[PDB]
């Protein structure tokens, strides 16, 4: 078994800006991961190509995934609308980590966020399921079209993704 | 403040 790889190639306002590569560790998280690489493939027919990021702090994270409605309300996962939090055993550590956003205990969606700076408040409430591999400078150019208050100055999005390996 | 959340996102 070898983890698998996804990717995400982001435009700014219909630009490409770059790809980033992300690990997920289905190793320890399968079931979050898998959700997060079904997604990227689109094979159950719906998924991240062509949803934005919404919400982008610079200094914290950029958060996107909502493929339903678009504005941050919904999105949801492979496995119905909401799934349980698989485990706690990774945190927060640096930039790069990639984990779910979700509104309480056992929420989790399809709404993820990357973040930019170690977030140690976020651990054991949010499941750390990824990490960027390649293309961190492709989110570092995201952060600068974010704000305190998280609203975006270009529209973001994930012009295309899939699997690598 | 600094959270992620789904639906009511707080400060």
């Amino acid at each position: 078994m070898v983890n698998p790889t996804v990717f995400f190639d982001i435009a700014v306002d219909g630009e490409p800006l770059g790809r980033v590569s992300f690990e997920l560790f289905a190793d320890k998280v399968p079931k979050t991961a898998e959700n997060f690489r079904a997604l990227s493939t689109g094979e159950k027919g719906f998924g991240y190509k062509g949803s934005c990021f919404h919400r982008i702090i610079p200094g914290f994270m950029c958060q996107g995934g909502d493929f339903t409605r678009h504005n941050g309300t919904g999105g949801k996962s492979i496995y119905g609308e909401k799934f349980e939090d698989e485990n706690f055993i990774l945190k927060h550590t640096g930039p790069g980590i990639l984990s779910m956003a979700n509104a309480g205990p056992n929420t989790n969606g399809s709404q993820f966020f990357i973040c930019t700076a170690k977030t140690e408040w976020l651990d054991g409430k949010h499941v750390v399921f990824g990490k960027v591999k390649e293309g961190m400078n492709i989110v570092e150019a995201m952060e600068r079209f974010g704000s305190r208050n998280g609203k975006t100055s270009k529209k973001i999005t994930i012009a295309d993704c899939g699997q690598l390996e | 403040x600094l959270l992620v959340t789904v639906a009511l996102v707080l400060a």
